[PDB]
């Protein structure tokens, strides 16, 4: 889409309709006449466009009104209201901009932010933009969290997020114009290569891939159409559902063979009844011929009864020779109607061993995408966010993704090496207690009006707790934390003196031997300016490879590669790195998934802030004090960088509305 | 509305492969065996029919008589009349046969004869004696 409607789309909003959020702040408008709504909508879209067309500089209320036109520029409270709403909720003037109106003289309210993940940073920057006293506590010695980027010499390789998923309505689109990220597109071509070391051929490649996609649509049909969604008390997983589909496919393969070979017997059986008839006719014929012979022996001249005899016997014999010729007729039809069936068998197998194995690699790639065994994904919900996908080719960050969190961190009060251990929140405020990771008995206390927790879900999940809430989080929150899924996948980074692979190719599979190892080193990436290949470990494998050493891993890596490019084309790798995200204590995994028996809804629960009890009993209800952002809190963009970034934007808006008030609602 | 093309998933079937853990491989073995059971039965008849086939060897060739191709006539030699009465005894109303036997009378003349000589050859009686068989 383009013009002002391009902007609405590029900001993830319907260009011709007011959102539920806007209804909330603009209920005068949206409860009123159409005419007004359109004016509103325009002002909105227009402002967006302005910001979008140039996000390296702040868009002020003045700048906006300047470039509006009558009738729109006529009502300046409405313009102001809109511009302010937008600004507040990070629709405009987010990321990194030059500010016109330099920072408020002194600040108002104080927030502690747990984690300088992207969600963290994004929210900080916002709040600081809104004149707040913000400080972030990062446990690590670097920003970015699960945006990790390896750098040594000229080697640059993300151990964390790696892909931008299409700029079509992606906040990262904006950020990329604000930060020199060097975006290469990913070429979707991906050769596979069987355990042996030799390519799969286009033939199979495509015929398996297509069966895969076919088996997916299938699962979906079980879910929505047949309602196959509980299995004797238990939510059904995608994994389960897929087997059930595959079985039913194997079965129908045989039900077919059965009926086709059952036509064969039903056919020969007729043939047997006919051959019988035929053999008993050859007899009655053999014997009447005898008879007619015997009766032509009586030599003429003769009485008429003996003449009759010959003639009758004659007719009777020709009659029966009709019949036997009409049966040999039939016998001929049937007899070919059998070289007919025997020429068209149905298919012998549903999928061969070589097939079912390639098909695994397609399932590994799902396990990669969801960071989990498909046996854990919710059938009904695993893909529930497919509706919000961006448009555009996926991409990589050739200069490394860290460039972003780093960028965002500038200007900001970030305490590195500071592990939060306890969150205390109460009617009149909060205190957060953290330690210093390098010496742990050193201890810190931060008092604030509000806490924003960007702790990873794997962390929120630790038993026993790595962070303690005081008071404890309500049951509703903790149930959501159990229910939700937090998966894992790892990377192996391979640095070489020279490119020995196809430089026009970004991806390339390795098919595993077993169903069980499908995700082990199943996929490699040529992404970077230097000679670096990067290899995913996903699915069940991910979890277990953490427990094997780096050499043992890099072994299997090179073994695969030598296999595919030849024993002597594959040198010793100069530098190697191996992720272990499930082990990493500030992650405890890689990202969330919709586990079986979760829904999208839990993501919404993850985001609802917590409002402490009143201090003195019968005092009025507090303000909320404890807020949440991150990958796990955004129902519509889970598990991604932008998703995080977005949840940051979100909470900052929310927090500010709470402590600075929101003059834009009147 | 409907599955993908050539994927099969009936309500009923789904249930049968999900009744328990190996209710899956149960169903798929009864089929594996059903199949071998049919497949052998085929060889049985294939074998039975191959033996009946060998019994018709030679066809009916040394048993076929040459062709009487002969010119349908209108008068009834007494010879012919007698052949007919006897044909009637042996064939009843199979005018077609009776014509073939007599050699040179159409299926109708044969019919006509019946009503003409009904009196003289007591066909009434002759026919009722055919019926005693
Ligand atoms: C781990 C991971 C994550 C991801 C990826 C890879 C890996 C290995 N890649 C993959 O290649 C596919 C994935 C992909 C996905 C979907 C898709 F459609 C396509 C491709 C993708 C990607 O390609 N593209 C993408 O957009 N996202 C990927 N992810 C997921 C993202 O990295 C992830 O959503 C964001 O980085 C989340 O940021 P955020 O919520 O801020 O969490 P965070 O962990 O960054 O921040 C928390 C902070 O708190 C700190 N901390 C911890 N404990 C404490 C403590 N006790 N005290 C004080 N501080 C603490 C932590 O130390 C940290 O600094």
């Amino acid at each position: 889409p383009s013009g002002v409607e391009g902007a609405a789309f590029q900001s993830r909003l319907p260009h011709d309709r007011m959102t539920s959020q806007e209804a909330a702040c603009f209920p005068d408008i949206i409860s009123g006449p159409q005419q007004t709504q359109k004016v509103f909508l325009f002002i909105r879209n227009r402002t967006l466009q302005l910001w979008l067309d140039n996000p390296k500089i702040q868009l002020t209320f003045e700048a906006t009104l300047q470039q509006l036109e009558a009738p729109y520029n006529s009502d300046t409270v409405l313009v102001h209201r809109v511009h302010s709403y937008l600004e507040r909720h990070g629709l405009i003037n987010f990321g990194i901009y030059k500010r016109i109106k330099p920072l408020p003289t002194k600040k108002t309210g104080k927030v502690i932010i747990i984690g300088s993940g992207v969600s963290g940073l994004a929210a900080a920057r916002q709040l600081q933009s809104f004149g707040m006293d913000v400080t972030l506590l990062e446990a690590r010695d670097r920003v970015g969290g699960r945006v990790a980027t390896f750098r040594k010499g000229n080697y640059v390789a993300d151990l964390g997020a790696m892909v931008v998923t299409g700029l079509g309505g992606n906040p990262m689109a904006v950020v990329s114009k604000q930060v020199n990220m060097e975006l290469a597109k990913i070429k979707q071509k991906c050769p596979l290569y069987e355990a042996n070391g030799q390519a799969v051929p286009k033939e199979k490649d495509e015929m398996v891939e297509q069966e895969f996609n076919r088996l997916l649509e299938a699962t979906s049909y079980l879910s929505h159409q047949l309602d196959f969604n509980v299995l004797n008390n238990k939510p059904v997983s995608l994994g389960q559902a897929l087997e059930v589909v595959i079985q039913l496919q194997e079965k129908h393969v045989k039900d077919e063979q059965i009926e086709h070979w059952k036509k064969i017997v039903k056919t020969q059986e007729e043939l047997k009844e006919l051959l019988n008839k035929m053999v008993n006719l050859k007899e009655k014929i053999k014997e009447l011929h005898q008879q007619y012979k015997e009766a032509s022996e009586v030599k003429p001249p003769r009485d008429i009864t003996a003449e009759f005899l010959v003639k009758s016997k004659h007719r009777d014999l020709t009659a029966l020779c009709k019949e036997y010729d009409e049966l040999a007729e039939t016998q001929g039809k049937l007899e070919e109607k059998l070289q007919e069936l025997e020429a068209n068998p149905p298919s012998d197998v549903y999928l061969s061993s070589r097939d079912r194995q390639i098909l695994d690699w397609h399932f590994a790639n799902l396990e990669f995408a969801n960071a989990t065994p498909l046996s854990t994904l919710s059938l009904k919900h695993w893909d529930q966010d497919d509706d919000f996908e961006f448009t555009g080719s996926h991409l990589t960050v050739r200069n490394g993704y860290s460039c972003v969190p780093v960028a965002l961190a500038e200007g900001l009060d970030i305490k590195l090496n500071t592990a939060v251990r306890q969150v205390r929140y109460t009617a009149s405020g909060c205190e957060v207690i953290a330690v210093n990771t390098r010496s742990t008995s050193q201890t810190f206390i931060y008092k604030c009006d509000a806490v924003l927790c960007t702790l990873p879900l794997g962390v929120l999940k630790q038993q026993p707790p790595a962070v303690q809430f005081v008071p404890p989080l309500p049951e509703w929150k903790t149930s959501a934390v159990q229910r939700m899924g937090f998966g894992n996948l790892n990377k192996v980074v391979l640095c070489f003196d020279r490119v020995f692979w196809d430089p026009s190719v970004n991806l390339f599979g390795h098919v595993g031997s077993t169903t069980a190892s499908r995700g082990e080193l199943f996929l490699f990436w040529n992404l970077y300016k230097a000679p670096i290949l990067l290899a995913l470990v996903a699915g069940e494998a991910a979890g277990i490879m953490e427990n094997i050493s780096d050499d043992v891993i890099v072994g299997r890596c090179l073994a695969i590669l030598k296999g595919i490019f030849g024993s002597s084309a594959v040198p010793q790798p100069k530098e190697t790195v191996v992720s272990r995200w499930r082990a990493d204590p500030w992650a405890r995994g890689s990202y969330s998934y919709v586990a079986a028996g979760s829904s999208g809804n839990d993501y919404d629960l993850m985001a609802q802030p917590i409002t402490p009890g009143p201090s003195i009993p019968g005092a009025p209800q507090p303000i909320p004090r404890l807020f949440f952002a991150g990958e796990h809190t955004i129902r519509n963009y889970p598990a991604t960088v932008h998703g995080a970034l977005l949840s940051g934007l979100r909470e900052a808006g929310r927090i500010a509305d709470q402590f600075l008030g929101a003059m834009y609602t009147l | 509305r409907k599955p993908p093309k050539g994927m099969f998933l009936s309500q009923e079937d789904v249930e049968a492969v999900s009744a328990n853990a190996t209710a899956a491989t149960t169903v798929l073995r009864q089929l594996d065996m059903e199949l071998v059971s049919v497949k052998r039965q085929i060889q049985n008849i294939k074998q039975t029919n191959s033996a009946l086939k060998e019994k018709l060897d030679g066809g009916i060739e040394p048993y076929r008589l040459p062709e009487v191709i002969q010119k349908c006539n209108a008068r009834w030699t007494t010879e012919e009349q007698l052949l007919a009465v006897q044909a009637i005894r042996k064939y009843g109303r199979d005018f077609q046969a009776i014509s073939d036997v007599i050699g040179n009378k159409s299926v109708v003349q044969v019919k006509n004869f019946f009503v003409n000589y009904r009196r003289r050859f007591n066909i009434d009686e002759v026919l009722q004696e055919w019926e005693a068989e």
